[PDB]
């Protein structure tokens, strides 16, 4: 979504969680933080919905 | 003839949406917990000391009752 954006992903701001131990716990933390970042993106999308055809 | 109507955000925007981690501290110090534990232990020790001394006296009393009844 960052390096090769598609649709309007280059118009929303979010962070990318990064691990350091390469284990299950770090991936759990990354998934939880990705849920939080998805909430952030959802807020930005809700405030930026344009009119027009579908 | 009427205005175009569509599902749109309200004028202005939407209220801010919280997303960040919220884990409050909500705890006592270590010294306080340890002190409470030690005080509870000391209180229990003193109470049980008195109770067991009284129990020893009672045991001696009934042992003496036995000794009197033995002949």
């Amino acid at each position: 979504r960052k390096t090769q954006p598609y649709d309007v992903y280059d118009q929303v701001e979010f962070d990318v969680p990064i691990g350091s131990r390469g284990d299950c716990y770090d991936r759990y933390l990354c998934r939880v933080e990705e849920m939080r970042q998805s909430l952030r993106i959802i807020s930005q999308c809700l405030n930026k919905m344009p009119p027009g055809e579908i | 003839a009427s205005k175009v109507k569509q599902d749109m955000p309200p004028p202005g925007g939407y209220g801010p949406i919280d997303y960040k981690r919220n884990l409050p501290r909500r705890g006592l110090s270590g010294y306080s917990m340890f002190a409470v534990g030690i005080g509870t232990l000391l209180f229990g020790y003193w109470s049980m000391m008195k109770w067991n001394r009284e129990r020893r006296r009672l045991q001696i009393e009934d042992f003496e009752a036995r000794i009197a009844l033995m002949p």
